[PDB]
RNA sequence: GGAAACUCAAAGAGUGCUAUGCGGAGUGCGC
């Protein structure tokens, strides 16, 4: 339970992974630390994505302060670079959050991927 | 109205009181109208405990005229008629009931208890026990209702198995008040002695030293200190260097104060080895839970640890020429303790001055003792 | 709370008697305290011993049901159980008597050719039991000396007995003329009260714990409880959604009368049908 | 049958016996649930007979973390050793009714002459108990039940979280709220012992214009009779001499010397004030070096506190967006780039030194060096 | 301020204190709030640092004391017949209104029984309405004592006589630091106020 | 943010309307001279010495009890006499609205599982004395039996799909006869496959069979989607 | 009461017709007669809250009043509104 | 014609309130 709880394995991670990258060439993803945190208490924002070895942790454990006040699923994965090359994108990404949309084509994965998360927690 | 069924449930008595003659129906009227009120105010609304006291003084007031016109009318001592019993049952029962409707003062349960122990010429301890099992469970906390009770039943019954299982049972709910730790230890000391004497007497007309008080008092310190740490810092322990050893030497003050009074007043028990049980306290007293006394902080407390190591040893009376025989322990005990202290030195001579001082042709060699201390 | 701790589905065909058990076996600490045992005897010639998981005490924290089965040769019409030694006995072709740690009639025990429609055991002696048979007859058994000791036969049916927990030798019969009979044990040939206010045919009844009032319900649609010392409905209960009420049992603080009607329903009744169950203050109890 | 129950107090335990036993079919009637609700009938069912209450608030947390893992405390042992009446071998299991069924089992582990109830009879008088409450007791309590379990409240909840008692930002945004005040009215003061000391050295108070210095040779020179010496007023300060010249040719000065004391008394006064900051100062130094040392070594110490302030608090600062991290004031184009990389540099300095449960300052270090070296393109 | 300088911890506060810094009842209130507190702890450096607050706010308090003993002290010095007459706090705060002492014996005793209801007087006159009748006077005892609107007829006798009073000890030049026609007219004043308490416009 | 705006007594007592231009709603505030949350305060000067009290702004978007109140509910439960046991209390978000509701009297046992919130939430704690923290699992209330004594309504913004068994369990632990029940429901984390108004009427079932007699509910539309705030009464004798 | 309802007598009838205060808001119909307790008071701003809502210091017309007779296109729509009104009622 | 009370009379509702059940022994059995 160090601190960065929800950790996902390969798998999830995996998945999860891939629906960033298609939410991202969908346009609707926000990407960053503070702009997950500003999309979060603008309160559009479907779960949240948080690189696990950022330097140092609590850069972005500010984060699920917020997500679990808010109501808002949270996962941890291994790696910013590979967050960065899943969110399609030069440097590594620490922070990434789904804004919600009715009018997105990836909904039912969206869903999917939140219920394996929230069952995770 | 249960008013009505009281009121004539104290007829049949009078009935017969009066067709006996000591009284007449134109003063059992009388009482009657009086004790009508009484019961209105007392099963009335908003009622209270002097309500339900100056209905026992009243009961007992009659019951004393009662025996007054029985012994001259009648010159008997009793009629062996119905009233006899049934004025005191029923102030028990005015008891009964105001215990059960106000057992919050024990002003009220004190006298239920009184009054039983003087009726205890005819009344039962088979009576007494229930209402002391009743009190100690409604005050599991207040100490006094244990000590009573010990007291009760150790100086009439003499039970030192039903003594040793209530202080058990006393310790059992409250080991925080010293007071309980100390009157065990005293009732400890007491059948102790007794037994000693006991023997003592079947050995003129024809082991068991204080190591249960010894045990006591071990369990009584670690238990004492405990709950004096957990007393102070109330809902979270404190954590930091000087908070924690100012507590845990305030602890050690407050509990070697408690030692401080366990041996002198100790010392009352002559009947025993004194002077071997007051070296088994200091002895207990010497290593320390995590403070050090001696050598380190509390020097004050070494001080005076010291002074007492000395005076176990030079406990005598002004009649000293056994003292004057074994003092050679004392001087070498004040050299040994001299040779370590450092400005206790000056404070333990001063005061080995002055209780020699106290100590002090047979004064003669005393003299060139006290110039050989001074 | 009124509602189950758990049901099954017990037989194929008919379920046709039903008791509780506090069984021993001879291998085992029978825990009649955290579970509870019940047992049926059915149509498709079967006895099952059944566990149920009840939960009222908190000793504990599994063996939910059917922990053995007998099987009969013959149908099975009636159980009840000896309240002592976990011997029970079952009402079928021929009336069996049999215990819990054995799989074979340890005895049989009918007069003849006849089936037993019902019977039940004592409350006190317990040893002693009745039985009633479709030759329109009462039978009673002892189990002491092993064997039925006398029978009479009256005009119809007789539906159901049931004993007295107070008096120890009297019974209830309650038979299909339209009135139920409170008979002695010891002299069978006057049947020592007739509780006659019915109109059809009276298809069980029992007592109350207290035993001087007894319940009877019947084939029309009503059931009533009678004193024990008159012969004459106390009382009659009905409702409209009742109907052919088959089994009235009376609970054992003798304040409520469960009756079990045929068109699926069991219901509660108070028994003294003004009073009520709440504390009184002793000028209301007065 | 359900002869005792066991209620659990925040001050004590208490032990009922039941005298009555309440209806067990007609349980859900209207008539039965509301005797619980009357308390002249619901004293019919229960009488108290013991209550131990708890000796120290430390055993009260400690029996509520002991009744929340569903252990039995030695309190409770005592009560229900003192109580329960022992019985034979298996006739007559003596019975309470405890609220729950994992307490069940430990004490039938410690008392197996004892047998527990947790069914809805149970819940059912334990939470008319509750209804009434301290009407039971008739005063034979040393508590008051709602102070008590808010005390209780606040230190199980702080138990069960592990909540800091040095990582607190509470000490420094009043200290800072404090010492700015302060700075503000010994300002005040030291003008009006100005304006007092005017009619007394209308010519001082251009010579000598520092407050504290002023107000310390004030309580130095009571009346005009220096004259002599320059070695203790160069001490409290040449411009001595001037003074002490001064002293004798301005002269347009009245005396009031009789009670001139009262400035000497307020001018060491405004003295002691001004001494009580920068002692002040010092201790939010060190409470900045400890709280948010990242923060203090990024920013300073006097930033941080009017940072962390002017936020609110310190999880409220580190919650906070890097955008929103907008002052006035503080945080001294080629200014307003620098100004914003400084603002998210110390957001995320912020959620370092708070998230981190004992933080370190190398961290701090580090941001102190990015930002240097990103304001030395200039 | 003088029981967080007697206490520091609360957990200390099981074994000392002293009824003297408040009544006893409220002791036993202390020591079981310590025990039931809610609060936190804190270290020796921040306790030492909020008594030296503690003791900063008793020093002050005690110069707040001093310097009203002061007050008392010099106003008995410059006005005495009107400290005699008035009170020393409402003289004080009178010539806080004025400005100089003369500033306020070139005065019509009208002013002087308004010195202090300032915008009210003047709203009262802006709008058609009713004026007040104290002005900073109503802190005098005199007019507490009084009871009703003779309350009101007491402070214009009071500013009257208090005019009177004040411009002598003004533009006196030898007087005798004594306040006897201070005094004079207090004692006139109060036999007025005795005589105009034995007024009641009800009927007997 | 610094106009000047009337104040007035709304219908439920305790709260306040605040009518400016734009008309607010607000509360009295418990702990002057502080905002926990973030909103605004509005300040009014009582004119004895004058007083300066202030009056939070409840904000309807972030708090779904003052989604109920505008959106209009015929009564609530939590008077300023009342006690309030709050299932789900996350933060000081709407915990503090209901504290200062409720006044300098009466308590709201607030109670929360998850850790962060809770050292945040028993900060915002000693602020005001009224409320206490619980940091306790709800699905387990005898595991806190030893610190609440008999409320007299219950709020639950619990997000979890055993909320029936929740609400359930604690109502019969402490929420005294005759008392209230508020409820607020989220369709998408009960189940997200089948519709909010019938995820409503699955809910509303399992109160009446958990003898909580349902009076009114309310959607909630144009403040936050797929709620619902379901006001009952616990009945405990007598349900019909 | 009457002795702050001459400072107070006008902005609570203007809200009670705040219906036409500005073209742009159609607030829904209640009467609102004027309650008889209320209490006059000004927002507080949000510390964080900068830049964005926060009146300025010049800025604060103590009165709601005052504020309103700030914006003169405000005022502009009231003159050609009632000037319209006065031509034709003329 | 409107307004003071310890003016009284009559109803109603709420809060409380507890509303509130031969004997010492000894002698053999009752686990």
């Amino acid at each position: 339970n160090p601190k960065a709880f929800p950790l996902a394995d390969a798998a999830l991670t995996q998945q999860i992974l891939d629906v960033v990258q298609q939410a991202a060439n969908l346009r609707q993803l926000k990407k960053g630390a503070n702009e997950a945190t500003k999309t979060l208490n603008r309160g559009i924002s479907e779960f949240i994505i948080m690189a696990a070895d950022c330097e140092p942790i609590e850069i972005l454990l500010h984060l699920p302060l917020l997500c679990e006040d808010k109501n808002v699923p949270y996962v941890f994965v291994p790696s910013r670079v590979a967050l960065g090359r899943a969110c399609g994108v030069s440097r590594p990404v620490i922070a990434a959050s789904i804004t919600t949309n009715d009018a997105s084509a990836i909904k039912t994965q969206i869903y999917a991927v939140k219920d394996k998360i929230e069952t995770l927690l | 109205s249960k008013t009505r069924y009281y009121l004539e449930q104290c007829i049949p008595e009078m009935d017969d009181l009066v067709e006996k003659g000591l009284f007449t129906k134109n003063e059992v009227s009388l009482i009657m109208k009086k004790r009508t009120d009484f019961e209105h105010r007392l099963n009335s609304r908003g009622s209270s405990i002097n309500d339900y006291i100056k209905y026992i003084n009243y009961e007992s007031n009659v019951n004393k005229l009662r025996a007054k016109r029985c012994k001259r009318i009648l010159q008997v001592k009793k009629t062996n008629s119905l009233s006899d019993w049934s004025i005191q049952q029923r102030i028990g029962f005015i008891y009964q009931r105001g215990t059960n409707k106000f057992p919050q003062d024990l002003k009220f349960w004190a006298m239920y208890l009184n009054y039983m122990k003087a009726r205890g010429n005819q009344t039962s301890y088979k009576k007494i026990h229930n209402i002391y099992n009743q009190l100690l469970k409604l005050h599991p906390t207040n100490v006094d209702i244990w000590i009573s009770c010990a007291k009760y039943e150790y100086e009439v019954h003499a039970n030192f198995k039903s003594c040793r299982n209530i202080f058990q049972n006393g310790l059992r709910f409250n080991p925080d008040v010293p007071k309980l730790w100390y009157e065990y230890v005293k009732f400890e000391l007491n059948f102790i002695t007794k037994l000693i004497n006991r023997r003592k007497v079947m050995g003129l007309i024809n082991a068991l030293r204080g190591d249960i008080a010894l045990t006591i008092f071990d369990v009584c310190m670690k238990t004492l200190g405990k709950h004096y740490i957990n007393k102070h810092k109330g809902y979270y322990a404190i954590s930091d260097s000087k908070m924690n050893i100012e507590l845990n030497k305030e602890t050690l003050n407050y509990l070697f104060s408690e030692s401080l009074r366990y041996i002198k007043l100790f010392d009352e028990f002559l009947d025993l080895e004194r002077d071997y049980l007051i070296n088994h306290v200091l002895q207990f007293w010497k290593n320390d839970m995590y403070d050090l006394s001696l050598r380190k902080d509390l020097p004050e407390l070494y001080l005076k640890t010291v002074m007492i190591d000395i005076t176990l040893n030079i406990r005598y009376m002004p009649v000293e020429k056994l003292d004057i025989d074994q003092l050679q322990l004392s001087v070498k005990k004040y050299f040994a303790y001299i040779s370590k202290l450092d400005s206790a030195s000056v404070k333990s001579l001063k005061n080995e001055y002055r209780s020699y001082l106290q100590d002090n042709a047979e004064d003669d060699p005393r003299y060139k003792i006290l110039d050989l201390i001074i | 709370t009124r509602e189950e701790f758990v049901s099954f589905k017990a037989h194929y065909g008919l379920v046709t008697g039903l008791c509780v058990t506090q069984p021993r076996f001879h291998d085992k600490k029978p825990d009649l305290k955290s579970q509870n045992f019940m047992l049926s005897c059915s149509d498709d010639k079967t006895v099952k011993l059944w566990s149920i998981n009840v939960d009222d005490y908190s000793n504990k924290n599994n063996e939910e049901g059917l922990i053995r089965t007998f099987d009969g040769e013959s149908a099975f019409q009636g159980i009840d159980s000896h309240r002592e030694n976990s011997t029970f006995a079952t009402g079928g072709a021929k009336i069996h008597l049999w215990d819990v740690n054995r799989l074979k009639p340890v005895s049989d025990l009918s007069w003849g050719a006849d089936n037993i429609t019902s019977l039940k055991f004592n409350q006190n002696e317990t040893d002693i039991l009745a039985s009633t048979g479709s030759d329109n007859s009462i039978v009673l058994y002892d189990l002491r000396t092993n064997s039925p000791t006398q029978k009479i036969v009256q005009t119809m049916r007789t539906n159901a007995i049931c004993w007295n927990p107070m008096e120890a030798f009297n019974f209830v019969t309650a038979n299909e003329d339209h009135n139920a009979y409170y008979y002695d044990m010891r002299n069978l040939s006057r049947s020592l009260n007739v509780f006659k206010d019915h109109v059809s045919a009276v298809m069980d009844v029992d007592f109350s714990p207290t035993g001087d009032e007894i319940v009877t319900g019947s084939y029309d649609k009503s059931i009533r409880i009678y004193k024990t010392n008159h012969g004459h409905s106390r009382e009659i209960y009905h409702t409209k959604r009742m109907q052919h009420v088959f089994q009235v049992k009376y609970s054992m603080d003798s304040k409520y009368i469960i009756s079990g009607s045929d068109d699926g329903n069991v219901r509660l009744w108070r028994s003294k049908a003004w009073e009520r169950s709440n504390v009184k203050t002793t000028r209301e109890k007065n | 049958p359900i002869e005792y129950l066991l209620f659990e107090e925040p001050t004590g335990y208490a032990v009922f016996k039941v005298k009555l036993q309440q209806d067990d079919i007609g349980s859900r009637l209207k008539e039965v649930q509301e005797q619980i609700n009357d308390f002249g009938a619901f004293t019919k069912l229960i009488e108290l007979v013991s209550f131990a209450p708890f000796k120290g608030a430390a055993e009260a947390l400690e029996n509520a973390n002991d009744i929340s893992e569903g252990l039995v405390s030695e309190s409770l042992k005592a009560i229900l050793d003192l109580n329960l009446p022992k019985a034979s071998s298996k006739k007559k299991n003596i019975t309470l009714a405890i609220s729950d069924k994992n307490l069940g089992p430990s004490i039938k582990e410690e008392f197996p002459y004892v047998d527990c109830i947790s069914n809805e009879l149970a819940q059912d008088l334990i939470r008319g108990v509750r209804l009434h409450g301290e009407k039971l007791f008739k005063g034979l309590q040393s508590g008051d039940l709602e102070r008590a379990q808010l005390g209780l409240g606040h230190a199980y909840s702080r138990a069960k979280v592990k909540f800091s008692v040095q990582k607190n930002d509470n000490h420094i945004i009043q200290a800072i709220a404090l010492l700015d005040q302060l700075d503000k009215d010994i300002n005040t003061f030291a003008m009006r012992v100005k304006e007092w000391y005017g009619w007394h050295f209308p010519e001082l108070a251009k010579l000598v214009p520092d407050n504290y210095t002023f107000a310390k040779l004030v309580l130095f020179i009571k009346d005009k009779a220096s004259l002599n010496d320059d070695s203790l007023h160069d001490l409290a300060a040449g411009i001595a001499q001037r003074v002490i010249d001064n002293a004798r040719i301005s002269m347009g000065q009245d005396i009031s010397e009789t009670d001139m004391e009262n400035v000497c008394v307020f001018a060491q006064r405004v003295a002691s004030l001004a001494d009580y900051r920068r002692q002040l100062y010092d201790y939010l130094c060190e409470k900045m070096h400890t709280v948010a040392p990242n923060l203090s070594e990024l920013i300073g110490e006097v930033i941080g506190a009017r940072l962390i302030s002017h936020a609110g608090s310190l999880t409220n600062l580190s919650k906070q967006a890097a955008s929103t991290v907008q002052i006035l004031g503080a945080e001294k184009k080629n200014k307003g780039r620098i100004s914003r990389y400084l603002a998210n540099k110390c957001s995320m300095a912020s959620r370092i030194d708070n998230y981190s449960e004992e933080p370190s300052n190398v961290f701090g270090s580090v941001l102190k060096k990015q930002v240097e070296q990103r304001l030395e393109f200039y | 301020a003088r029981i967080i300088l007697t206490m520091g911890i609360r957990s200390k506060a099981s074994e000392t204190d002293l009824s003297e810094i408040l009544p006893e009842e409220i002791e036993e209130r202390v020591k079981t709030a310590a025990e039931v507190s809610m609060g936190t702890e804190i270290t020796q450096t921040d306790l030492d640092n909020i008594n030296a607050l503690a003791e900063q706010i008793v020093e002050f308090a005690a110069y707040r004391e001093q310097l009203s003993n002061y007050l008392s002290a010099r106003m008995k010095a410059i006005a005495p017949n009107l400290t005699q007459l008035v009170g020393e706090l409402v003289g004080a705060r009178l010539i806080a209104h004025s400005g100089s002492l003369i500033s306020l014996a070139k005065s019509p005793a009208s002013t002087i029984q308004i010195l202090g209801a300032e915008k009210a007087l003047f709203r009262a006159l802006k709008t058609k309405h009713d004026t007040p009748k104290y002005g900073l006077l109503y802190h005098a005892s005199l007019v507490g004592q009084a009871t009703g609107k003779n309350k009101g007829k007491i402070a214009r006798v009071l500013a009257a006589k208090a005019a009177v009073s004040l411009r002598y000890d003004a533009l006196a030049e030898d007087r005798d630091d004594s306040g006897d026609i201070g005094l004079e007219s207090r004692a006139k004043v109060e036999n007025r106020l005795s005589q105009l308490e034995g007024r009641d416009l009800r009927t007997t | 943010g610094g106009a000047k705006v009337v104040i007035e007594p709304h219908r439920h007592a305790g709260v306040y309307i605040a009518r400016g231009k734009e008309d607010l709603l607000v509360t009295k505030n418990m702990a002057p001279g502080e905002s926990v949350y973030g909103e605004k305060r509005i300040s009014v000067e009582e004119p004895v010495p004058p007083t300066k009290v202030e009056y939070r702004v409840w904000n309807p978007f972030r708090s779904k009890l003052a989604a109920g109140i505008m959106g209009g509910l015929d009564e609530l439960f939590i008077a300023p006499g009342k006690k309030v046991l709050y299932l789900g209390a996350a933060s000081g978000t709407s915990v503090s609205h209901v504290s200062d509701v409720v006044g300098p009297e009466g308590v709201v046992y607030a109670v929360e599982f998850s850790h962060r919130p809770g050292r945040e939430l028993i900060s915002m704690a000693k602020k005001r004395p009224n409320i206490i923290p619980i940091i306790e699992d709800a699905r387990h209330p005898q595991k806190y039996r030893m610190l609440i004594g008999m409320v007299d309504c219950v709020f639950a913004d619990v997000a979890q799909p055993d909320q029936a068994r929740i609400i359930a369990l604690n109502s019969h632990m402490f929420l005294k006869d005759q008392g209230g029940v508020v409820i607020s429901i989220k369709a998408n984390c009960i189940d997200s496959t089948v519709d909010a108004e019938t995820v409503f009427a699955r809910e509303v079932q399992k109160l009446r069979e958990e003898r909580i007699k349902p009076l009114e509910q309310l959607t909630l539309e144009p403040y936050e989607r797929d709620h619902c705030i379901v006001v009952g009464r616990y009945m405990r004798s007598g349900l019909k | 009461d009457d002795n702050m309802r001459r400072e107070v007598q006008r902005d609570l009838l203007l809200i009670k017709h705040r219906a036409a205060l500005d073209p742009k808001r159609h607030y829904k119909k209640q009467r609102w007669e004027v309650p008889e307790r209320f209490a006059i008071g000004t927002i507080i701003e949000d510390k964080s809250e900068f830049y964005s809502s926060r009146m300025n210091r010049k800025e604060r017309k103590s009165t709601i009043l005052e504020t309103l007779m700030g914006d003169e296109a405000s005022n502009k729509y009231f003159k050609r509104k009632y000037n319209e009104i006065q031509e034709k009622s003329t």
